[PDB]
This record gives structure tokens, C-alpha cells and sequence, in this order.
């Protein structure tokens, strides 16, 4: 079971590590029991008044989608090329 | 006369322009392009002729054409001279150039799309007539049918607006030919204390009989020409007449009639047949690009340039810029088959410069070739 | 006289052909090509080629350049090729206008 499971276990760990790292975005920097200070501060700020998931300006967003399309075209061209000079296609 | 454009529409693009007349010298416009706008002297110039007719190319043909042109121009710094009006193949090539510019991670190399358009065929020229240096003029980009007057292409970075000549309403093609000759006669510095010509090529897509005089004048000016296979018009006539091998008055007239029903006049058709026959009689400046079989635009450009210069002269020092362009495209096979074929004597001093640029630019195959060749 | 017609005659050799739909398509395309040059008549041969998934014959004989294909003419055959799970003809029609 170890020999046949290790790889899928590692992939699952990477997926879980994503969520674990995302959990720290809203997590206060103070550990318990000092986290009561952070909880009170946030509650008071809410009552009185991220690296991930960012919105970009229109120009940069268009540039990035154009770059993505160019990279996809390169990927497809490389796939079709490595298919075209394969041994079976040559035969 | 100099100005700037703030294109309003799909994308906000900043473009410049110059208003010129048929009386101005091309050298002044070249100096403006080099200095006043910061455009470095290119390693390749590709002129676009035709493609403004009612019938546009098939989507696959124009896509493969634009992709091949942009990929061949990105290895070096090249100008793609177009008719800077947003319609048809010019619009598609401008869009491809803009896409390459946006997707490029290296800004040192630049593919510049320069538009040479008449003043009397532009939408809303009065809007840009002011061109305040402090506040650039704003231009709305409108898509239009074939019509008779177009709008400036937004994706074209720079423009050269030619003013209509009262004597003859054909100053646009005349100025295009004059500029093609002038850049073809430039000698940019090569490495250190070296003189390198600028290779200048003309590509024809779906030509019309009206541009035969301009095409012949570019043939006279030693400008190699490249012909698309399935372009549709004069390109089909030229490729058929090349495949047949022998062109006569009857064949040329019959093909012109079959492709162009409209032309029915003894003098006009006779002049067009004479132009076709003489252009084919040149021959060595003419090349056929068939994307269904070629699939490599840089290869056919290199072959056309090598054939043109090989017919021009035999000395090694003239193949220097074709060899540099082959180095930039990593076309070692063509270099050893056509340039290093034994018909040309290569010394060590001649090969030293190209050795230096091949060694600097990460081209091991050419390093090995130059070590093997002296 | 039958041989003098010729263009309406096709030979199927199963020892060498091994594809009856291919030779039927070729015979129909040749017959209609001799009949007329307009694109609107190749419409049913093109539909039959779509149904048989003969993209090679369609691009070699129908989309050969001798016939001018517009967008309105290709719209219907595009619709039936897209509905009937024929991606190759979808790509061909997108590439042809
Ligand atoms: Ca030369
Ligand atoms: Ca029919």
C-alpha cells in the first residue's frame, strides 16, 4: 500500500497545502490566548466602520490575456510539430 | 506636421504620424523615422503590396501569413511597411504585430508596423489636423466595409501620411517605391567599422493590374519580390506563368482576362501584358511562397535574398548581410547550401565579423560552420 | 457514346479502393463539378461529405480554390456540421470564411 499510494498521497498533500496556506490570509498574527485582542479589535472595527485573487487594470489584463493566447498558440504549435516528426507519422 | 494620436476605441493606443507630400525627399522621412521617433535601423524591411481589394484572403491563409511574418520579423528588428488603413490584411497584420508586442518579454527586439497611407483616404483627418504637441489628438477607430475611405489602424505604431499630388493621383505608390529604394540603398554600421546593407523585400497578396507599374518600378530598383500562392489575383497569374515556364502574349492576355473581366481596352491590356512579360523576364527577383507546401516564411525570404544578391554579384563581401540574417534565423542548412556552396571565396577577415556576431548571439552551428570554413 | 460522356462514369475496384463511400463522393463531386461551377450546387455533395466525415476529400475537391465559398453559403453546412459532431468540418469551415 505504501509503494502504490505515496505519489497520490503527495499530490493530495499539495492540494491540501494550498488550502492551508490560503487559510492564513484572514488569520490574525496573534496566537491564542492573545488572539482575543485581535478578535475584539476586528469586531470593534467592523461595528464602528490579498496576494491571491487580485483585480488588474484593463491594459495589464488585456496584455496578460494576449500573452496567454500567444503561449497557447506556441504550445499547440509545438504539440503539432512533435506529432508531425514522430516515427509513426514518418512511416 | 509631426504629431501624435490617442486612439479611442477597443484599446487605448498612442501612435504618431507625419504629413508629407510627393515633393519631399525620402531621406528626410528616413531621418525623422530614425531620430525623431527612436526607431533603430532594422535588419529586415518587408513591404506589403496589394491586399486592399474587395476580395480578402481566406482566414487560414491570412492567419498563417501573419504568424509567419511576425515570427520571421521577431528574430531581428524589422519594419513591416503597410498601407496604414484599418481594412483587410493590413488590419490583420497590425493586430498580429500588436499581439506580439504585448506578449513579448524582451523589449529590445521590436517589430514595427509603419503605415504609408494617403491623406485623401482617411476617416476624420480633420480630427487629427490639429495635433497639439502638448495634448495629442484623439481619433475614434471605426470599422468599415470595402467602401472608398478607411480609418487609421490603431495597432500601427507610426504612420507616414502622403499628400495627394494634383498632377497625378498616384503619389502614394511613387513614394512607397522611392522609400523602398532609399532604405535599400542604406548601409547601416555592422558590428565595428563594418558596412551592412539593409535587406528589403516586397510581398504581394492579391495584386491588382493597377499596381503593375509600381511593381515593375520596384523590380527596376533591385527589390526582390515574394508571391503568395493562393492570394487570388496577380499572384495567381504570376505563379501560373512561372509554373508553365514560358509566357507569351496570348497566355498573359488570357490569364488576365480570366482573372480580371473588367479590363477591356486594347491599350490598357497591352500595357499590362507588357508589364507582366517584362517582370517575368526579370525573374530572379521573384519568389513564390506557398504556405500549403512551404510553411516557412523566413526560409523563403532568405532564399529570395540570397538568389537576388547572387545574381547581383559574386564577391563575398556583399553576402555579408544575407549571412547575418541567416545567422539571426539559425538557418545553417541554407547558409551551407547557398552561401557556403563553393562558388564564393570566403577569407578569414571577411568571416571574422560574422564569427563575432554568431558567437555573441548563441549560434553554435554557425560557430562550427565558420571554424570549418576558414 | 457512354464512354464519350465519361465524366459520369467511375470505377470501383475493391482490391484497391476498399472504400465505397469515398468513390461515391468522388463520383458525385466530379459529376457536379462538370455540371456547374457555382458553390450553391456543391451544397448537397458537401453535406454528404460531412455525413461521411470525409474532410480530406472535402478540402481536396470541394475546397480546392476553383469554387468561391462565401459566408452565407457556408452558414447552413456549418450548422449541420456543428450539430452532427463533426469537429474537422467545423475547423475547415472556420478556416474557409
Ligand atoms: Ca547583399
Ligand atoms: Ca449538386
Amino acid at each position: 500500500t505504501f509503494q502504490v499510494v505515496q505519489e497520490n498521497a503527495d499530490i493530495f498533500w499539495k492540494f491540501q497545502r494550498y488550502n492551508l496556506i490560503v487559510e492564513y490570509h484572514s488569520r490574525p498574527a496573534l496566537a491564542p490566548p492573545f488572539i482575543i485582542i485581535s478578535h475584539i479589535t476586528q469586531a470593534l472595527l467592523s461595528f464602528i466602520k490579498d496576494l491571491l485573487e487580485r483585480e488588474l487594470p484593463s491594459g495589464l489584463d488585456q496584455k496578460l490575456m494576449t500573452w496567454e493566447t500567444v503561449q497557447k498558440e506556441n504550445y499547440l504549435a509545438k504539440l503539432e510539430h512533435e506529432h508531425r516528426e514522430s516515427s509513426g507519422e514518418r512511416l | 506636421r509631426l504629431g501624435d494620436i490617442d486612439f479611442t476605441g477597443v484599446s487605448r493606443t498612442r501612435g504618431k504620424f507625419v504629413r508629407v507630400t510627393s515633393s519631399t525627399d525620402p531621406a528626410e522621412i528616413y531621418q525623422i523615422l530614425t531620430k525623431q521617433w527612436g526607431l533603430a535601423p532594422p535588419h529586415l524591411v518587408v513591404a506589403l503590396m496589394g491586399g486592399d481589394e474587395v476580395a480578402q484572403l481566406k482566414p487560414w491563409l491570412r492567419d498563417t501569413l501573419r504568424k509567419g511574418l511576425v515570427k520571421a520579423a521577431q528574430s531581428t528588428g524589422a519594419w513591416i511597411l503597410t498601407s496604414g488603413l484599418r481594412f483587410g490584411i493590413t488590419k490583420n497584420l497590425g493586430q498580429a504585430v500588436r499581439d506580439h508586442s504585448l506578449a513579448s518579454t524582451s523589449p529590445k527586439v521590436r517589430v514595427v508596423a509603419i503605415g504609408i497611407a494617403p491623406w485623401n483616404m482617411i476617416q476624420n483627418r480633420d480630427l487629427l489636423l490639429s495635433a497639439k504637441p502638448d495634448h495629442p489628438a484623439t481619433y475614434p477607430t471605426e470599422d468599415l466595409p470595402y467602401g472608398a475611405v478607411y480609418s487609421l489602424d490603431c495597432n500601427h505604431s507610426h504612420f507616414i501620411l502622403v499628400d495627394e499630388d494634383p498632377k497625378r493621383p498616384g503619389a502614394t505608390g511613387e513614394m512607397r517605391v522611392k522609400m523602398l529604394k532609399h532604405i535599400s540603398l542604406q548601409r547601416t554600421g555592422y558590428g565595428g567599422t563594418g558596412s551592412i546593407e539593409i535587406p528589403v523585400l516586397c510581398l504581394l497578396v492579391h495584386g491588382e493590374p493597377r499596381i503593375l507599374q509600381k511593381m515593375y518600378k520596384n523590380i527596376q530598383n533591385s527589390i526582390p519580390w515574394l508571391i503568395l500562392a493562393g492570394s487570388g489575383g496577380v499572384a495567381d497569374i504570376l505563379v501560373t506563368l512561372m509554373d508553365r515556364g514560358c509566357w507569351d502574349a496570348d497566355i498573359v492576355q488570357e490569364l488576365l482576362i480570366n482573372t480580371f473581366p473588367d479590363g477591356l481596352h486594347s491599350t490598357e491590356i497591352t500595357s499590362w501584358t507588357k508589364l507582366i512579360q517584362r517582370i517575368l523576364d526579370h525573374g530572379h527577383l521573384l519568389t513564390v511562397h506557398d504556405p500549403e507546401q512551404d510553411s516557412e516564411l523566413d526560409t523563403v525570404i532568405l532564399k529570395a535574398l540570397v538568389k537576388a544578391c547572387k545574381s547581383q554579384s559574386q564577391e563575398a563581401q556583399d553576402f555579408l548581410d544575407e549571412l547575418k540574417l541567416a545567422v539571426a534565423w539559425n538557418r545553417v542548412d541554407i547558409a551551407k547550401s547557398e552561401i557556403f556552396s563553393g562558388d564564393v571565396q570566403w577569407s578569414a577577415q571577411d568571416l571574422e565579423e560574422v564569427m563575432m556576431e554568431a558567437l555573441v548571439n548563441d549560434k553554435p552551428d554557425f560557430v562550427r560552420l565558420f571554424v570549418d570554413n576558414g
